[PDB]
RNA sequence: GGUUGCGGCCAUAUCUACCAGAAAGCACCGUUUCCCGUCCGAUCAACUGUAGUUAAGCUGGUAAGAGCCUGACCGAGUAGUGUAGUGGGUGACCAUACGCGAAACUCAGGUGCUGCAAUCU
RNA sequence: UGUCAGGUGGGGAGUUUGGCUGGGGCGGCACAUCUGUUAAACGAUAACGCAGAUGUCCUAAGGGGGGCUCAUGGAGAACAGAAAUCUCCAGUAGAACAAAAGGGUAAAAGCCCCCUUGAUUUUGAUUUUCAGUGUGAAUACAAACCAUGAAAGUGUGGCCUAUCGAUCCUUUAGUCCCUCGGAAUUUGAGGCUAGAGGUGCCAGAAAAGUUACCACAGGGAUAACUGGCUUGUGGCAGUCAAGCGUUCAUAGCGACAUUGCUUUUUGAUUCUUCGAUGUCGGCUCUUCCUAUCAUACCGAAGCAGAAUUCGGUAAGCGUU
RNA sequence: ACUAAUCGAACCAUCUAGUAGCUGGUUCCUGCCGAAGUUUCCCUCAGGAUAGCAGAAGCUCGUAUCAGUUUUAUGAGGUAAAGCGAAUGAUUAGAGGUUCCGGGGUCACCUUGACCUAUUCUCAAACUUUAAAUAUGUAAGAAGUCCUUGUUACUUAAUUGAACGUGGACAUUUGAAUGAAGAGCUUUUAGUGGGCCAUUUUUGGUAAGCAGAACUGGCGAUGCGGGAUGAACC
């Protein structure tokens, strides 16, 4: 009949068991978001790059 | 209604309730007079200053502080006359205690619901008091004395706990030890205003501390 | 009584020999367990560890 | 009921401070945000457009986008039993820089200079911190200084 | 709630591309048109015995509609719609305001 | 060092009284053809820097000034609080141990500081 | 007479007759939302906790720009009075900002004035509720086109925090686009993309009662008995003493408070019992408690005697 | 009411082993690991799904991209406290001062009806200047620091900048402390989704072995020594 509304007990217990953990940040993060314009950039600053060192490789 | 024993409200149990406009419908407080006997006689007319503190931290229902006003005047006047003491009582009935309504009338249990929505009406007033905080402070001559701490001692009689009679060191309701109040009123810094008194302050306009305190001046200057 | 800050009796969690039952595989891994201890190449270590991965996580090539 | 509104619970958070509400000073849209900076984030409440949720007021975190009028901040989110990443839209009126992360930075700059000098002479440089150690020995003299003897203060009312 | 019977917006009619003036008119229903993939089914379905076969509705909650626009470009004759909040009383364009005007009644 | 234009921090700059201001500058100030605007060239706009002028404004100074800003071994290690106890107390609460530690109050100071540019006895 | 259609038709048939809930029913909405507090200075946090509010309103009460400062107080001005309009001074906001509260706002987010429709299109990302789902709301943008401004810039509705709705079906718009599969055309229908018609039980069944004739599954997850916790309520006791008592507070009472005990009431609760603890009263019968009505022995009195009143030891003995 | 001891719908057989979110039962041992009663949604509250807690299968590597931790530095808060001679709201006592917007008593006539100022007392969950303690965010590098100059349709007046870079130099310490029990990732599924108590902070109630909450730890699931005895106390 009347149950209890909620309780925050074992709550912090639970979720210490597994530990509490960072999302392990990599490098190069997703552009995802990032300023549509600069990402319209960086795609050709990197298509430019790329072909550079390709003949600076030759 | 009839009055609840005081016994239930005794303790600092709930968060301040006081009159506000989100507590609309509460009586009045019983006490109304707050300074009694010669309370317009001078600072230097009654020297000493005796207070009823109480050593405990609980709730003084606003009533049973007129309950003992009445009865700490009452043997004071009737000793050493009208004039020759000046009680205030320091604190003051803001706490609104709550009382839930019942009913207990025969087979009252279908018309009323119990618990549900048990938030309880204004019941009264009381005063909150913590551990030293003065409940009351007579002034009057110090050839009073014995006569105002046995009428202080009837009027603890009137609240619960346990309340101090202490002989305060200060010169009357005034902030300042005997001795060296004494030095201040002879140095002359000192105007009564009806019932209390002024301080010169080494800080201020020197053309207004001059409006109001000419004898300090000349005090030093002669 | 002690506190345990991590799993008592908790397995390694590899697979240690190849739960398959082929005795031909077996005898690859006694040939190559022999030579993972018995030498500080941490090749055969490798391949030790490789031989004993499931069906799946042995893909074609 | 029971309300969680998108600002619930900020009757103090968003007060202006005393003395300070009106304009912003103008040094704020004048700081610059690159991507990678750190920045925490205190939203003043003046400004109303680009608010961030009350969770995040003095939640710090990294910059990774720059936008027209605000900047992109990732903040790292309790949620059960893992951290979450939130990227905030945010009006750089509600941001300041970190000064935490430029004394780190600062002090790069110092290590790096006395790593410098220790390359000519004086190997052995000590780059690391050291916290407070044990204070080591000392003479106290007592020449004017006799130790003044002190008595427990008997207990008066002082009322 | 008042809107005006004119109003220059957008206009995605592949020739506009830009805002232009528009005839806007208060969004009708029309009729049910039955032939409908729905009414077929459902004749199908209510024709027979088992009297009523799907849910009809009986409880009435909201006392407005969110009035839709019906947004007319006068060049291309190109129509398209707008929402607007919901509203328990709608007017298109009449009695335009004026601020220091007389107490009329 | 003063002034102006633009400012940064945003009262140490504010506020209320009094005093002072060389040179320059600022402003007050003079007039409505054009522009522009208002019930009203008072605002704004234009034009003369010309008739004058520190009275303003402004700037600085003065006040046992309020305020504001710092500090203080002044309050006060106070209130409060984290931890602990088979601590006291009928309870209310309180003391203690290991820590952290205010605010009011009082006292002592101070009253803008600079940045870019031009200019000035 | 046969078929179809319209009505009538609790005669009869099937089915339903929300949830939460200090048992249920009544009430209410605590069922979708919002503000402050509770909420214990990150966040999160409940109760049928408290104060309240929402299901709208606005072509302006949206957007931009310009001018000015509001509430109030004071001084004044024929009618003019506290309050008709004008003028000046002080005016840190004590006003206004559509609507509840809170936050925010001074050459403004307030009052007045000018122009306008960005309250538009394409979608996507992000924040809150959160499963990091949806809806709702919001932030930042981009590609466009517009609005305003001299410009910078601002604007993707209301200063911000609420003001709202899935699948199916209908309908409207767009793409003039796809399909109708044996070719073709046109109506017609079905699709794709944008909305609307609403589901407030607000993540959304289409739904009226009774059972004192009842039945089943169970439930002490939940009442009616008792017992237990507490004692508000009832009773009983105590402290102080303004007074009554001719005089005198305390012979006897005792207002105003205030401290306790009891489970001889009624409470509040749901801990035990719902695969049963036989549910009032009376008849009868025993024992126990003392908070004593009488009797034994006393003390006190405004007790001369007698009647009485109070109190002590005392439950042995009686109490029709 | 009665209708074969059956009646508010007989009896017999079948559909039928009808349905059950409900009750009871669910059979060998040992070993290792080992919980939950909470989120959200549901005509949902005796039940489910989903997240969480647990097991197992492991997989990639080998001391770290770590941590229920501290220090240092830098933020954020508006609770406790404190404050009303500080704002709003209240509030006790007085003292000093008014337009012809009231003298009510002789026309401007002392004239008791004001507010304003300097004090005084006590306050506040829906007040606050200020403001702790605890708790809380981030940082403490090699994915970093510095130098050189390449790409861009983006940005700047610019060959300025932004991002990514290219090449060069960066051990006693690769840039606080302590520890690491290996670290990180996936799959999959069981049970659970009725909780209860203790300290402290608490809300309603007079109070409760009362109802609801926050932190922590326990009992549930746990024996053992103590509290004569008891799930929680030591
Ligand atoms: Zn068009």
């Amino acid at each position: 009949a009347k149950s209890k509304n909620h309780t925050a007990h074992n709550q912090t217990r639970k979720a210490h068991r597994n530990g509490i953990k960072k999302p392990k940040t990599y490098k190069y993060p997703s552009l995802k978001g990032v300023d549509p314009k600069f990402r319209r950039n960086h795609k050709h600053a990197l298509h430019g790059t790329a072909k550079a060192l390709a003949a600076a490789k030759k | 209604m009839a009055r609840r024993p005081a016994r239930c409200y005794r303790y600092q149990k709930n968060k301040p309730y006081p009159k506000s406009r989100y507590n609309r419908a509460v009586p009045d407080s019983k006490i109304r007079i707050y300074d009694l006997g010669k309370k317009k006689a001078t600072v230097d007319e009654f020297p000493l200053c005796v207070h009823l503190v109480s050593n405990e931290l609980e709730q003084l229902s606003s009533e049973a502080l007129e309950a003992a006003r009445i009865c700490a005047n009452k043997y004071i006047t009737k000793t050493v006359g009208r004039d020759a003491f000046h009680l205030r009582v320091r604190v003051h009935p803001f706490h609104v205690l709550r009382i839930n309504k019942m009913l207990s009338c025969a087979g009252a249990d279908r018309l009323q619901q119990g618990m549900r929505g048990a938030w309880g009406k204004p019941h009264g007033l009381a005063a909150r008091v913590d551990i030293g905080q003065i409940i009351f402070s007579v002034r009057c001559k110090d050839v009073n004395k014995p006569v105002v701490i046995e009428g202080l001692r009837r009027a603890r009689y009137k609240f619960p706990g346990q309340q101090k009679i202490i002989l305060s060191k200060k010169w009357g309701f005034t902030n300042l030890d005997r001795p060296e109040y004494i030095k201040k009123r002879d140095a002359g810094e000192i105007k009564d205003d009806g019932a209390f008194v002024k301080f010169l302050s080494k800080k201020g306009s020197l053309e207004k501390n001059y409006n109001e305190f000419p004898e300090y001046f000349q005090n030093l200057s002669a | 009584g002690i506190d345990h800050t991590s799993k008592q009796h908790k397995r390694s969690g590899h697979r240690t020999a190849p739960k398959s039952d082929n005795v031909y595989l077996k005898l690859l891994v006694k040939l190559y367990t022999f030579l993972a201890r018995r030498t500080d190449a941490p090749f055969n270590k490798v391949v030790l560890k490789a031989l004993f991965l499931s069906k799946i996580n042995r893909p074609p090539v | 009921g029971k309300s969680h509104g998108y600002r619930s619970r900020t009757r103090y958070m968003f007060q202006r401070d005393f003395r300070k509400h009106g304009a912003v000073h103008l040094s704020t849209y004048l700081k610059v945000y690159k991507v990678g900076d750190i920045v925490d984030i205190k939203a003043n409440g003046s400004i109303q457009k680009g608010m961030p949720h009350k969770f995040y007021q003095g939640k710090t975190g990294v910059v990774y986008n720059v936008t027209k009028s605000s900047v992109g901040v990732i903040i790292n989110k309790m949620v059960g039993n893992r951290y979450l990443e939130k990227r905030l839209n945010l009006r750089v009126e509600h941001i300041k820089h970190s000064k935490c992360r430029q004394e780190f930075l600062e002090r790069v700059k110092a290590n790096a200079a006395k790593r410098a000098e220790a390359k000519a002479q004086g190997v052995a440089v000590q780059l690391k911190r050291q916290p407070a150690q044990p204070r080591e020995s000392r003479i106290v003299s007592t020449e004017g200084n006799v130790p003044q003897t002190l008595a427990p203060v008997p207990y008066e009312t002082f009322i | 709630v008042n809107v005006p019977k004119t109003r220059k917006t957008y206009c995605k009619g592949k020739t506009c591309r830009k805002h232009t003036q528009h005839k806007v008119t208060q969004y009708k229903a029309g009729k049910a048109s039955l032939f409908a993939q729905g009414k077929r089914r459902y004749d199908r379905k209510q024709s027979g015995f088992g009297g009523q076969t799907k849910p009809v509705f009986h409880k009435k909650a909201k006392t407005t509609k969110k009035v839709v626009l019906r947004l007319e470009c006068v060049k291309c004759k190109t129509r398209a719609q707008l929402t607007l909040k919901r509203c328990k009383h709608f007017e298109l364009g009449g009695e335009k305001k004026q601020k220091g005007q007389a107490l009329q009644f």
